[PDB]
């Protein structure tokens, strides 16, 4: 089966600025390969087609070049709606087609402060048989933010969870909450429940804490 | 030039399954029909593609055989049988017009629909559970949905009237196999005991609203 | 369901059975009358612009009356036998040279323009009166064409004139383009509503009508239309629209493509074709064959042809595309010892009989190159496929819809071996050929036997 | 008035016919060919529903222009006459139902000017079974 | 429309005419002619020959001519009009009994 190696795997640039994009073929075709489109949440947009024929209704900013094994994607003039992933299919003169691995196409925001935050769980959940106590990271930058849990001097690891956002729209900032979830016996026997935030921004790292009852 | 789907839902592994695709606008006669499938935050990999008149199929080498494509001109429809269902195979599938019409000789995918989502688990459908996330300047809230199948479940407050601070992160499928997210709004602390927060999540796949206030 | 192809491989043939017939196997004569005017010499003491001009339209139409007056007509495929196709409207128009006829025509259609009449012959005949002359030049010009006082000042007079009388300047002009005998008949012979009106007004079958009604854009190729008259006051000529006695059967096209033995050297080499193809038309239990294919013309799944260009075959004939060498007809081809390249083209696809070392090629308008061939009769469909090389001719091939089906089998050619084949034969067939080749072997062995 | 009326009745004649005529020695070896197939395969194309709004997209600015049918062949299309502007914005405005007040003579010569090249194009249609050679220049001046 | 991808390329006609002897009888004669008149085109590397003159049009010293009434034959052709005889290419002819 024909292989496709499509590269950099992910790639981050800001407005206006130039990227190009590479995509390998196992084994040699002379001029068969598209340049695929994905804007995030959407159905994929074909960029062009035949590596050089662009799919009329778009920019002119895409351009496609290359042949043999490996073709390339450039863009000019980054646009904040360029964002999402860039792909490659090929389709060299008979099935099975394929698609590439992928590149992601995102901006940086040249860093900005964290916020802390932290909360316990509800109240039915711990008759429910299970408590989860929650520390919360909202409209932080980089993604180098670690929050490690105590709980009587008793890190838990192997048992918690975290979730993070993606680009927002108006700050443009992520979004991380760690959970760590234990039985209600297991709950109950501790009593100081904390939260220490390490993050670029907070040279010092954030101590949250809280009781339970 | 539209193409919408039908039958997408969940269904343990092993066990048969149907995608219906149905095109409008557009010559659906003489075009080669393509499906293709992305898993969430995964890249894309071929699926299928029948001929235009139905006669010559191909299948990606890694589902060959499992996969039956068939096509009917008089229902102007497109359909995907799908058998001996693995747990790899969840993915959100897209169904396409050819770029090129009526060419044995496939080329790319050129006019898709919002497409369909199927999952595949052991786990059987289940509907979220709620548990709130009350408080002890600027403060914030939450509410977390728990044991809950497949993703996604859409999350508002007071049915929607705040739009700002709303922050939903994204489920982890705990050993358990569940999906488990908390939802999460930053106010005013002097807001406290002020406005009242109802907060309501939507899971279709049950067919279910589950709403909850969170009070200290 | 309605059309698809078969290529076989025995003899190396194509056939596209989806066409549906469309035979004339009747004439229908109509003719079709503009009443004239015998103007009296115009006459205008004073010269306005527009005087000059309906003069000059006035004399645009003496003279294309006088030109009308001066034109009153004062490989298988040679055995068909011709036949008179003027003979039926040139008959009708000598019906009409007797003196009588005439007036009885403009009476009988004297208060519309259109009636069904009967000649001095017998045979009934449909006749118009689609442009009328008498009118727009007596009680519209005399009247107002008075000797002294030509107050023409309306313009538009002349405007009028030249569109009700253009059609009949082109008549005329078609007249004395074509020998008085033209095909196809443009419309200023007879207007397409009227062409609607004379098929449904006509003696034939419902179904019939409908079925020639709407499909005018062939019958013109299939119509005729010479000078009758222009006995009294009016220009009669004649009409000649087909008659579909056969309609509603499945009917096919024929193509040919060589046999050849695959010998490295271009020279000494053998080769045998189908010499019959053309187009199978069913009518009456036995087939009816046009052998050159400028007699018969397509429309989408409707085949209109000409019968006077068509034997009939028995249908045992249609054994020929299955077994070249049944008995029950002797199927009917052609031998030749000339090593070339070509290619034919079929309903779905085309036949290369790539031969010598020309480089042959199938390939897509975006593609290229996809399939090479070696050295022999092959077969490529269109389905894939649209641009077939050969040497240096770049073929397409009509992408209708069809399935096409491939019939494997080792060519008539290898059973035959040289050294004794005749290198001369087009009208041949498998039993002549057969009867050769005992007599070559014949003479050869009873020479040798009698030492 | 009536001469604007059968001005305008000559071109319905003639897009009914157009309508209704919609098409779907050595020197015997050769192989002959199929000369009408890529235009006629090119047609069959247009005859999918979506290409002619994309083509007449294409050509509402300018009268010339490339464009890349579904099949993959790119073409050239022009838009040499334009009957729907002189006969939207250039008699229906001055073809009242009751005011039909066109004594200005030159509409109709102007009309027919415009329209004595189309009229040609669907005699020749129907003079040729669709199929000519050569083309007039009323196909392409 | 034509597509003239191959062109500025020098290329003749050939015309055609009887040979017979010349005994005083009327019959009893024996004619042979060069079967092959028609055009000759070059295009790559191998002549185009058209056999029928009804495929081919003149204007000048440039000849418009359509390739779908056309055989790509050897070069070597070129050679049967010089030495028929020459058996690199078997020269068509065609031989008949009747003098006219
Ligand atoms: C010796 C021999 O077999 N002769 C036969 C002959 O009798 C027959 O008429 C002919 C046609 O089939 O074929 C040969």
């Amino acid at each position: 089966d024909i292989q496709m190696t499509q590269s950099p795997s992910s790639l981050s640039a800001s407005v206006g600025d130039r990227v190009t994009i590479t995509c390998q073929a196992s084994q040699d075709i002379k001029k068969y390969l598209n340049w695929y489109h994905q804007k995030p949440g959407k159905v994929p947009e074909l960029l062009m087609h035949d590596a050089s024929n662009l799919e009329t209704g778009v920019p002119s900013r895409f351009s496609g070049r290359g042949s043999g094994t490996d073709f390339t994607l450039t863009i000019s003039s980054l646009q904040p709606e360029d964002i999402g992933t860039y792909y490659c299919q090929q389709y060299d003169n008979l099935p099975p087609l394929t698609f590439g691995g992928g590149t992601k196409v995102e901006i940086k925001r040249t860093v900005a402060a964290p916020s802390v935050f932290i909360f316990p769980p509800s109240d039915e959940q711990l008759k429910s048989g299970t408590a989860s106590v929650v520390c919360l990271l909202n409209n932080f930058y980089p993604r180098e933010a670690k929050v490690q849990w105590k709980v009587d001097n008793a890190l838990q690891s192997g048992n918690s969870q975290e979730s993070v956002t993606e680009q927002d729209s108006k700050d443009s900032t992520y979004s991380l909450s760690s959970t760590l979830t234990l039985s209600k016996a297991d709950y109950e026997k501790h009593k100081v429940y904390a939260c220490e935030v390490t993050h670029q921004g907070l040279s010092s790292p954030v101590t949250k804490s809280f009781n339970r009852g | 030039v539209q193409l919408v789907e039908s039958g997408g839902g969940v269904v343990q592994p092993g066990r048969s399954l149907r995608l219906s695709c149905a095109a409008s606008g557009f010559s659906f006669s003489h075009y080669a029909m393509h499906w293709v499938r992305q898993a969430p935050g995964k890249g894309l990999e071929w699926v299928a593609v029948i001929s235009y008149d139905g006669e010559n199929t191909y299948y990606a080498d890694s589902v060959k055989g499992r996969f039956s494509i068939s096509r009917d001109n008089s229902k102007n429809t497109v359909s995907l049988q799908m058998n001996s269902l693995r747990p790899e195979d969840t993915a959100l599938y897209y169904c396409a017009r050819d770029r090129i019409v009526d060419d044995y000789y496939y080329y790319g995918m050129d006019v898709w629909g919002q497409g369909a989502t199927v999952t595949v688990s052991s786990a059987s459908t289940k509907g979220p559970s709620v548990f709130p996330l009350a408080p002890s300047g600027t403060a914030a809230l939450g509410c977390l949905v728990k044991d809950y199948f497949p993703e996604p479940v859409t999350v508002s407050w007071n049915s929607g009237a705040l739009t700002s601070g709303v922050h939903t992160f994204p489920a982890v499928l705990q050993s358990s196999g569940l999906y488990s997210l908390s939802s999460v709004v930053t106010v005013p602390s002097s807001s406290l005991g002020t406005q009242t927060y109802i907060c309501n999540v939507n899971h279709k796949p049950s067919n279910t609203k589950v709403d909850k206030k969170v009070e200290p | 369901q309605n059309i698809t192809e078969e290529f076989y491989q025995s003899t190396c043939s194509a056939v596209s059975k989806g066409y549906l017939s469309a035979l004339r196997t009747g004439w229908y004569t109509s003719v079709i009358t503009i009443e004239l005017s015998n103007i009296k010499e115009n006459k205008c003491n004073g010269t306005d612009a527009k005087v000059k001009l309906i003069k000059q339209e006035l004399d645009k139409y003496k003279n294309a009356v006088t030109e009308l007056q001066l034109l009153m007509q004062s490989f298988l495929g040679f055995l068909l036998g011709v036949g008179s196709a003027i003979a039926s409207g040139v008959a009708v128009c000598k019906v009409l040279h007797l003196e009588g006829e005439v007036n009885k025509i403009k009476s009988a259609l004297l208060s519309t323009n259109k009636a069904v009449v009967s000649l001095s012959n017998g045979v009934s005949v449909l006749t118009f009166k689609v442009l009328d002359l008498k009118n727009y030049i007596d009680k519209q010009l005399l009247p107002i064409l008075n000797k002294q006082s030509c107050s023409i000042s309306n313009i538009e007079t002349v405007i009028e004139f030249q569109q009700k009388n253009n059609r009949l300047l082109e008549i005329t002009r078609e007249f004395s383009v074509n020998a008085g005998v033209t095909t196809p008949v443009s419309t200023y012979m007879l207007t397409n509503s009227e062409l609607l009106s004379l098929i449904n007004d006509m003696p034939i079958t419902n179904d019939q009508k409908k079925l020639m009604s709407n499909n005018v854009q062939i019958v013109r190729q299939q119509s005729y239309s010479i000078m009758c008259i222009i006995k009294e006051e009016v220009l009669a000529y004649v009409v000649q629209l087909p008659l579909y006695g056969v309609i509603d059967t499945p009917c096919w096209k024929l193509h040919t493509s060589p046999l050849c033995t695959t010998n490295t050297k271009e020279g000494s080499n053998i080769c045998l074709t189908r010499t019959d193809r053309g187009w199978y038309c069913d009518n009456a239990g036995s087939v009816s064959f046009f052998p050159q294919a400028e007699t018969c013309k397509v429309q989408s799944n409707r085949v209109f042809c000409d019968t006077m260009n068509s034997l009939t075959l028995p249908s045992e004939v249609n054994l020929c595309n299955v077994d070249i060498f049944n008995p029950k007809y002797d199927c009917k081809i052609m031998t030749s010892k000339t090593d070339v390249s070509s290619s034919v083209i079929t309903s779905l696809g085309a036949i290369v009989s790539c031969y010598g070392k020309t480089k042959c090629t199938a390939s897509n308008k975006n593609r290229g190159i996809i399939k090479t061939f070696s050295n022999g009769c092959d077969y490529v469909s269109n389905k894939g496929v649209d641009t077939v090389s050969v040497g240096n001719t770049l073929y397409y091939v009509n992408k209708q819809e069809g399935k096409s089906l491939y019939v494997k089998g080792e060519p008539i050619i290898n059973f035959y071996d040289p050294l004794v084949f005749p290198s001369d034969e087009f009208d041949a067939s498998i039993s002549q050929v057969n009867e050769k080749i005992n007599q070559s072997l014949a003479f050869i062995r009873k020479s040798d036997e009698l030492l």
